[PDB]
């Protein structure tokens, strides 16, 4: 369950960029029913976001 | 399409960081430029007191 677990076995250099102070990486655990609400409300969830990141 | 906007955002982040590195290099060079500007100015003030002491 994604509550104490951190991704350290599926991390790559194309999904998490932490080489500069401008961009960062934030993980959001959503349910299976709330996937469309998080994908549609992902752009309106916070300002200064990166699009095309809705992926499993 | 995240693998193209992430790479373009990484290249724009490095190109944005290069101007800050150049500004840090110029700010690092200005401190030596001020010390050169004073060390090149004290030698013209010493010889006036030496020539004034010799003429006195």
């Amino acid at each position: 369950d994604l509550s104490v677990r951190s991704l350290h076995d599926i991390v790559k250099p194309e999904d998490f960029v932490l080489n500069s102070e401008h961009l960062t990486t934030v993980l959001v655990a959503v349910p299976k029913s709330l996937k469309s609400d998080f994908e549609k409300s992902y752009e309106t969830l916070s300002k200064n976001v990166v699009p095309a990141s809705a992926s499993v | 399409s995240q693998k193209n906007g992430i790479a373009t955002l990484l290249q724009a982040e490095k190109e944005a960081h290069e101007i800050v590195s150049k500004a840090r290099k110029y700010r690092q060079d200005k401190l030596k430029q001020a010390k050169t500007d004073a060390a090149k100015e004290i030698d013209s003030y010493k010889i006036q007191k030496d020539k004034e002491l010799k003429e006195f």
